[PDB]
DNA sequence: AGTCGTTGCTGATTGGCGTTGCCACCTCCAG
DNA sequence: CTGGAGGTGGCAACGCCAATCAGCAACGACT
C-alpha cells in the first residue's frame, strides 16, 4: 500500500506580474503519471490548495482537470482546506467530488474514514483533520480534539490490522519557515508541540513549504509546496512523499525529486557584480525566461537605476521580476515602517504606540 | 505607447472621413510634427479623436453618449473616430463610432459601437464601454485621468497638476505608483472607527486616535501622508527634466501635510518661494518639466513614447520659446514624438513638418491636405 | 422524446439587495419532481445561467446541487453559455460534468453531438449553439463603420448557423431523428437577428428573452422566458416551462408548465390615499414570505417625506417595500416675455406670482402660499 | 473707475520704487498701450499691484496679511502700492503698505497699514482694513469678484464668467445689478423651514411646499430662478458687443435653470450649440464681449471706463487678431481706456506706446523705463 | 518721558470633510 | 426606434468643525 503526500499547491497564485499555470500543469501531469508508475492508492493534498479564497478561472480549471484525469488513474484522492483555502470555495463542490472518488474536508468534525485499497479492500484510517479554524474549537484544544479524533478511529479499526493516518495544517517547534508562509494564529498560539500528536502510523501536515523532519521521529513529515512559491527558496529541490505501508504498520518513506521547469535565480552585490552575474545567461538561449530577483547594494533611485537593469537584460534571454536595495521609494518600504513613521512624528508614548500598533496591525490582516 | 495612424469622420469643422497615418513618408523621422491652421479651423479637433477613439472623452466635453453628443459636425448623421497605437512592440486598434436613428441629422442619438482589436491578429478584445476602457487602461498603464496629465497637455490645462487639489495629486500618484493598500488601510480605519463609535451609541478613544493620525474616508490623510515619497522620487525627475528646460529654477517639495512643490531661485542666491508666485511662462514650463517626469516615473513598467500639447507655448518669449524648443528637439532624440499646437510664427518657421488644418471661409467647414483624404 | 426547454436562470442576482436563493432552490427542486414525472430524456438551458461571470459562492452550490441530484433521474442536461454567464467560468466544469450526465457548451465550433434516451438508445441530433460572442466569429479589420461592422457580424452569425446545421444534418444521415437547434440571441420575426435566417431545423430552443412567446408564427421557434420574475415590470405575470414532444423524427407538440410562485410581489400607483387603499387587501394575511412592493407614487406636488409615510403605513403590515418612486421632474425657469423688463422694475410680489404661474396649483392654497410668502416680507420690515 | 496714477515699491521682479502717470505726455490720447517685455519681467505684475492697492489681494495669491506675505521682493524689507482713480468726476488715493521687523530682510510681517482718501482736500476716509474695504466697495460698486471680472481679465482666468458655476454667477449677478433682495428671501424661507421642523402641523406642510419652490440656503435658488431677466438682458448686451468684435457667433440663453449661454451660428444655418464646444480664440473672444458687456449694464449707475486684458491674444490667429484690435479700437474711441499685455509680434507695431519692462543680466530684478522712477 | 514700534490676547468668517440625497450613464432587455 | 428597469457612481446642498484674519490692549527700543 501506497501514499503520495503532497501539501500547498497554491493554485492561482499571481508570482508578482507573472501567473503559474504552466508550472502546475507540467506539475500534475507528472504527479499522475508517477502515481500511475507507483501504482500508488491514494493521493493526499493536506491543504492551500488554492492560494486565496476567490480562485481564479484558470485555476479552478487546473484543479477539475486534475481531478478528472484522476479517474483515469484509479486513486483515490482527498482534499483539506488550508490557512489560505476557504470554505465555501472548496466545500461548495464536494458532493460533486464524491462522485469521482475524491473526499473533500474543509470543516472540522468529520468522522474518520476508510481509505480503500485498489482492489477495493479496507486500506487505512484517514482521520482527515482540516486547518482547524479556532471558532471552530487553544493548544490543549488542539491536542484533545487530536487525541479524541484518533481514538474513534481507534474505535473504527478495532483489531483489524491497518495503518492509522492523521492529517493537520498547523506550525510546529522546530520548523524553518519562509516569507511566503502566512502566519496563524497572530494573538493566541505560537507554535504547536510536536510531542502533542496522537500515536498515528503516519502523520501528513501541511502549511510550512520546506520539507522537514519534525519532532525526530520519523511518522511526523513536513511535505512542503511542489513547486517555489518565494524568492528565498528557489535553488531547494522540492519533494513529494512516497509512504509505504504494510502489516499495520510503516514500512518506509521515499523523496520523489520534481522536475524542475521555471528556472528562478537570485542576484546580488553591486552593480558591477551584477553586470558580470548576468553573464551566466549570456546566448544560452533558456526556452523559458528565467526570473531574476535582484538585490542591488547601491544608494541610487530605484527608479533611475531600473532603466540601466532592464538596458542590460534587453540583451540576454532573462526576464527580472523584482529588484530591490540592499533616496528610498514608497515601493520598497513595508507599511509597519511607513506607519511607524507617522507614529514618530506624533507623540512617542509606548504606553499608547503599543496599542496602536496592534490595532494597525490587526487592520492591515483584516485587509488581507 | 506611440499613435501609429488616426482615423476620424465628421468631428467639429471636420466635415468628411480623414486618415492620418503616421509612420509614411513625412512622418518616418519621429521628428516633431505641428498642426499649423487658423483659429476655429479644427486643430485641437485632431487631437480630441485620438483622446476620444481611446477613453470615450474629449477635454472639452465630459462625456458623449446617447443622451448627449456635441462633437459631431452639425447637418450630419454620423460621427467616428478610430486609433492604432502600439505598446510594447504590439500593435492595437481602437474604435468608436455613434449614429443618428434612420440617418437623418433630426433623429435621436443611438448607443456607440465601441470595439478593441489587435491589428496583426485582428482578434477582438473589447466590444463595450466598460470592458474597453478597463482593458485599455490596464494594457497602456494609463487611463484618462493620467493620459490627459502626463501624455496629452490640452489648452489651458497644462497647469492643472500644480493647481489641482491635494486629494487629486496624492490620487494621481497612487494611480501611477499603485499604492492603493495605504487609502484602503486609512478607509477600514474610518470605518471601524465610525462602527465602534456607533456601537457606543475603551476601545473607542483607541479607534479616534488611530482615525484622527491616519483615518479618513476614501483615505485622504493616510494617502497623503504616504504619498510623499513618491512626489520626492517626481521632483528628482522635474528638476533633471527643468534643468534643460529652464535653467533659473529648481523643485522642492513643501514641508506640509498637504503635499506641494516649492520653487528654488538658484538666481536669488538660493532663495525658496511657493510655486504661486511663478509668471505664466514660468508655470508653463515648470507644469511640462513636471508632465515629462510624471511619465518617466513608469518608464520602467509602461514607457509613454509621445508627448502632445496644445498652444502653451504662447506665453513665451523669443528666447525663453527658442531654449524650450532646443529642449524639446534634444528630448526627441530620445525618441518620443513630440506634436505641438500652435500660431507663432517663429516657431512654426523652425519646425518643417506640419499638418496644415486649411479652413473654408463662410461654410464653417474645414479640410486637411489631400493626401489624408479617403 | 421529452425534453424542457427552459433559460434565464440567472442564478445569484441581487434583487434590491435581496437573494433569490430560496426561490432558486425551490425552482429547482419543483424542475426535478416534474421530470421525474414526465420520464424526460433531456433538459436544455438557454443561456443566462448565472446572473455574472463570477457568481457568488451559494449560486455554484445550486448549480452543483441540481447536476449531482439529476444523478437520480438518469435523464441527460444540456447548459448553454448566455450573455450574462462567463465563458471561462461554465468551461471549468466542462470536463468534470462530462462524467455527471451533463454537457455544457460556452464556446464556438462545438461540434452536434447525439442525445441518448433513457435507455440509451440514440434519441436526437443536439445542434448546441451557445451565445456567439462577437469575439469568436469575426476578425475585425480598419476601414468599417458601425452599421457595416453589425452587418458583417450578422452575416457571419447567419453563415455559422447555416454551416454548423449541414454538418449536424451530416451526422444525422439516414436515421430519424429531429435535429433540435439551440441559440441566445434576439429575435423580431436593424441590429436584431432576423426568424427566417435560422435554419429549417425540427425545434429552435431559444433565449435571451424572459417572456414565453412565439416567432414569426412558428411553433418550433420559440422563447421559453425565464422561470421567476427578475424584475417588477413582470411580477404579475405568470412563468412557463416548455415541455417538448417528438414523434417519428418530426415534432409533435409543445405545452406550457406552470411555475408556481415562491416570493410573490405586487406593484402600486396613485397617490398616498390610493396606496393605502391597496394596502388594506394585506391587512391580516399569513404571508409566507413577506411580499414584495413596489409603489408608484403619482405626483400632485405634494412634496413630503415619503419614505417615512410609507414605513409608517407598512409597518403593522406583512409588507416589505424595496422600492418607492415619484415623478417630479419639471424645469423652473422665468421667460422673458420682452427685453424691456428688468429685474429691477418688476416687484417681488410679480415675481413670485410668476413663479407660481409655472406650476400648476389651485387656489385651494394659492392663497395661503401667498399669504404665507407675504409673512416674509412682512417679518423683514 | 479709472485708473489715473499707479505707484508700487519692491513688488515681485520690480526693485525700488516706481510711479506710472496716465495723464503724462504719454496716455496722453487714452489709447492702447501694451506692457510689453520677456517672460517674468513684471507685466502681470503691474496688474497685481493695481489689484493690490485697490482690494488688499492679488490674482495669484489669496491674500496678503500679517502672515504668508509672498508678493513682497526678496531680501528687502518694505514694500507698498498706491493709486489714485476717478469716480463721479472726483479722485480718491489708495494706499497699502507692509514693512519687517525692524527694517531687516528677514523677521516678522508687520501688520499692514491702509489708508483711502480723497484727492479734493486729502481727508482720510477710512483707515481700517475692513473699514477701507467696505468704503471702497460702496464707492465704487465693485468687489474684487466683480473687479476681476468686468475691469482685470487675469491670463487664463478671461473664461472664468463662462466656465463658472451657477451658484458664483448668478451671486455675482444680483450684486452687480443691486437686486439681492431674492436671495434673502429664500434664505428666510428656509430658516423658517427649519426652525418650524425642528420643533416637531399643517403650517409645517405649507412651509416645506415653498421651500421646495423658492426656499435654500444661502438663497441660492430663488436667486438663480429671477436672475433669468438679468442674464438675458447682459447676453443681449454681449451679443450686441461681440457682432462687431466677431462676427460669426450670436450668444442667447438656454432653457435650462441652471445659468448658462448657447451660441447660434449663424453660418451653419443658425444651428444653437453649447459653448463648451467653442474653440479657445472663439471662447475668447465670447468671454471679453461679454465682460465688456457686464461693464455695459450697470453703465447707468456707475460707470467704469478702464479694461485691462493680461493675455488670451495668443489665442488667435493673425487674420483674426487684426480684427479683434480694430473693435478695441472702436470701443477705445469712446471714454473706454484699456491696456493690453501680450507677446505677439503682430501687436509690436500696432500698439505705439509700450510700458516696456526689461531684465537686468540675469540678476533675478527688472526695471521699467528710467521716465517712470521715483 | 515720550513716542513710536513690536508683541500677546478675543470674535467673526471661511474653507474642509462627512452625510444624505438626486441625477446621470451603462447594460439588458420589452413595447 | 424607443423606452425602461436596475445597478453604479458622481455631484451638490447642508451640517459641524477647526484654522485664520482683524481688532484690541500691554511692553521694548530710540530719541
Ligand atoms: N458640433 C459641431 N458642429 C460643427 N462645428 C463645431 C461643432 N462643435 C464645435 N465646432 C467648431 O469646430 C471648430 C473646432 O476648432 P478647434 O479645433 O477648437 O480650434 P483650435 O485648434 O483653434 O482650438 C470650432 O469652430 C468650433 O466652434
Ligand atoms: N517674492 C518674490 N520676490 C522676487 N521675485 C518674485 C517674487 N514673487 C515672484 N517673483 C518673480 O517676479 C516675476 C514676475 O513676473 P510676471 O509679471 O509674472 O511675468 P509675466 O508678465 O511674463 O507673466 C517672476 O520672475 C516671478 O518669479
Ligand atoms: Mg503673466
Ligand atoms: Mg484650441
Ligand atoms: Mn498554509
Ligand atoms: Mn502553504
Amino acid at each position: 500500500m501506497r501514499i503520495l503526500h503532497t501539501s500547498d499547491w497554491h493554485l492561482g497564485q499571481n508570482f508578482y506580474s507573472k501567473s503559474r499555470e504552466a508550472e502546475h500543469q507540467a506539475f500534475l501531469d507528472w504527479l499522475l503519471e508517477t502515481a500511475q508508475t507507483h501504482q500508488v492508492d491514494a493521493i493526499i493534498v493536506a491543504g492551500d490548495v488554492f492560494d486565496t479564497g476567490s480562485p481564479p478561472s484558470y485555476a479552478r480549471t487546473l484543479y477539475n482537470r486534475f481531478v478528472v484525469n484522476l479517474q483515469q488513474t484509479g486513486c483515490h484522492l482527498v482534499v483539506l482546506a488550508g490557512n489560505q483555502d476557504s470554505v465555501a470555495t472548496l466545500n461548495e463542490s464536494r458532493d460533486i467530488m464524491a462522485f469521482l472518488n475524491t473526499t473533500v474536508v474543509a470543516s472540522a468534525g468529520h468522522a474518520p474514514q476508510i481509505l480503500p485499497r485498489r482492489d477495493g479492500t479496507p486500506g487505512a484510517v484517514l482521520c482527515p483533520i482540516p486547518f482547524l479554524r479556532p471558532r471552530d474549537i487553544l493548544l490543549a484544544a488542539i491536542t484533545d480534539y487530536y487525541q479524541q479524533h484518533y481514538a474513534d478511529a481507534c474505535k473504527l479499526r478495532g483489531d483489524q490490522p491497518l495503518p492509522i493516518i492523521a492529517t493537520g495544517h498547523l506550525t510546529t517547534v522546530g520548523a524553518s519557515k519562509s516569507d511566503a508562509v502566512r502566519d496563524i494564529y497572530i494573538g493566541t498560539l505560537d507554535a504547536f508541540p510536536a510531542q502533542n500528536f496522537p500515536p498515528a502510523d503516519y502523520i501528513a501536515l501541511g502549511h510550512i513549504h520546506r520539507a522537514q523532519i519534525i519532532g525526530g521521529m520519523e511518522h511526523v513529515r513536513y511535505c512542503g509546496s511542489p513547486i517555489p512559491l518565494s524568492f528565498d527558496e528557489c535553488g531547494k529541490s522540492k519533494y513529494v512523499h512516497l509512504v509505504t505501508f504494510s502489516n499495520g504498520k510503516l514500512e518506509s518513506v521515499e523523496n520523489l525529486n520534481v522536475p524542475v521547469t521555471q528556472p528562478m535565480a537570485v542576484l546580488k552585490g553591486d552593480l558591477a557584480s551584477i553586470t558580470a552575474q548576468l553573464e551566466q545567461w549570456r546566448d544560452v538561449s533558456q526556452e523559458p525566461p528565467v526570473w531574476l530577483d535582484i538585490e542591488i547594494t547601491t544608494d541610487e533611485y530605484l527608479h533611475d537605476i531600473q532603466r540601466k537593469i532592464q538596458a542590460l537584460t534587453e540583451s540576454l534571454p532573462v526576464e527580472v521580476l523584482l529588484v530591490r536595495r540592499s533616496r528610498e521609494t514608497l515601493s520598497e518600504l513595508s507599511v509597519e515602517e511607513v506607519f511607524n513613521r507617522r507614529l514618530a512624528l506624533e507623540e512617542l508614548d509606548e504606553s499608547q504606540q503599543q496599542r496602536l500598533q496592534h490595532l494597525f496591525t490587526t487592520t492591515l490582516h483584516t485587509l488581507a | 505607447m506611440k499613435i501609429l495612424s488616426l482615423r476620424l469622420k465628421n468631428l467639429n469643422s471636420l466635415k468628411g472621413e480623414w486618415k492620418i497615418d503616421f509612420t509614411r513618408e513625412p512622418f518616418a523621422s519621429n521628428g516633431l510634427f505641428a498642426i499649423t491652421g487658423p483659429t476655429g479651423a479644427g486643430k485641437t479637433t485632431l487631437l480630441d479623436a485620438i483622446c476620444l477613439a481611446l477613453y470615450h472623452e474629449t477635454p472639452r466635453l465630459s462625456n458623449v453618449s446617447q443622451s448627449q453628443n456635441d462633437l459631431m459636425t452639425r447637418d450630419t448623421a454620423e460621427c467616428l473616430a478610430e486609433v492604432e497605437f502600439e505598446v510594447k512592440g504590439e500593435a492595437y486598434r481602437a474604435f468608436w463610432s455613434q449614429n443618428r436613428a434612420r440617418n437623418q441629422p433630426d433623429g435621436n442619438l443611438q448607443v456607440p459601437r465601441v470595439e478593441l482589436a489587435r491589428c496583426a491578429d485582428g482578434k477582438i478584445l473589447a466590444d463595450k464601454v466598460k470592458d474597453k476602457l478597463e482593458l485599455t487602461a490596464t494594457l497602456t498603464g494609463l487611463d484618462y485621468g493620467r493620459f490627459t496629465r502626463s501624455m496629452l497637455l490640452s489648452q489651458g490645462q497644462f497647469a492643472a497638476f500644480l493647481n489641482a487639489k491635494p486629494k487629486e495629486r496624492a490620487e494621481l500618484l497612487e494611480e501611477l505608483t499603485g499604492t492603493e493598500i495605504y487609502g484602503q488601510i486609512s478607509a477600514m480605519v474610518f470605518e471601524q472607527h465610525k462602527s465602534a463609535r456607533t456601537e457606543l451609541e475603551q476601545q473607542v478613544e483607541d479607534w479616534g486616535y488611530l482615525n484622527s493620525l491616519i483615518g479618513s474616508k476614501e483615505g485622504d490623510k493616510f494617502r497623503k501622508f504616504a504619498q510623499g515619497l513618491t512626489l520626492d522620487n517626481l521632483v528628482h525627475l522635474a528638476n533633471q527634466q527643468l534643468t534643460r528646460l529652464h535653467g533659473r529654477y529648481l523643485l522642492q517639495r513643501k514641508a506640509s501635510e498637504a503635499l506641494e512643490v516649492e520653487v528654488v531661485d538658484t538666481w536669488q542666491a538660493d532663495a525658496v518661494r511657493d510655486t504661486r508666485t511663478l509668471s505664466g511662462g514660468e508655470s508653463f514650463l515648470v507644469s511640462l518639466a513636471l508632465a515629462l517626469a510624471l511619465s518617466d516615473l513608469v518608464s520602467h513598467k509602461t514607457r509613454i513614447d509621445s508627448l502632445f500639447l496644445d498652444e502653451g507655448f504662447g506665453t513665451l518669449d523669443s528666447e525663453t520659446l527658442d531654449t524650450a524648443l532646443d529642449a524639446l528637439d534634444a528630448l526627441n532624440a530620445s525618441g518620443k514624438t513630440i506634436g505641438v499646437i500652435s500660431h507663432v510664427e517663429a516657431m512654426k518657421e523652425r519646425i518643417p513638418v506640419q499638418i496644415k488644418v486649411k479652413k473654408i471661409n463662410g461654410l464653417g467647414y474645414s479640410k486637411l491636405e489631400s493626401t489624408f483624404a479617403v
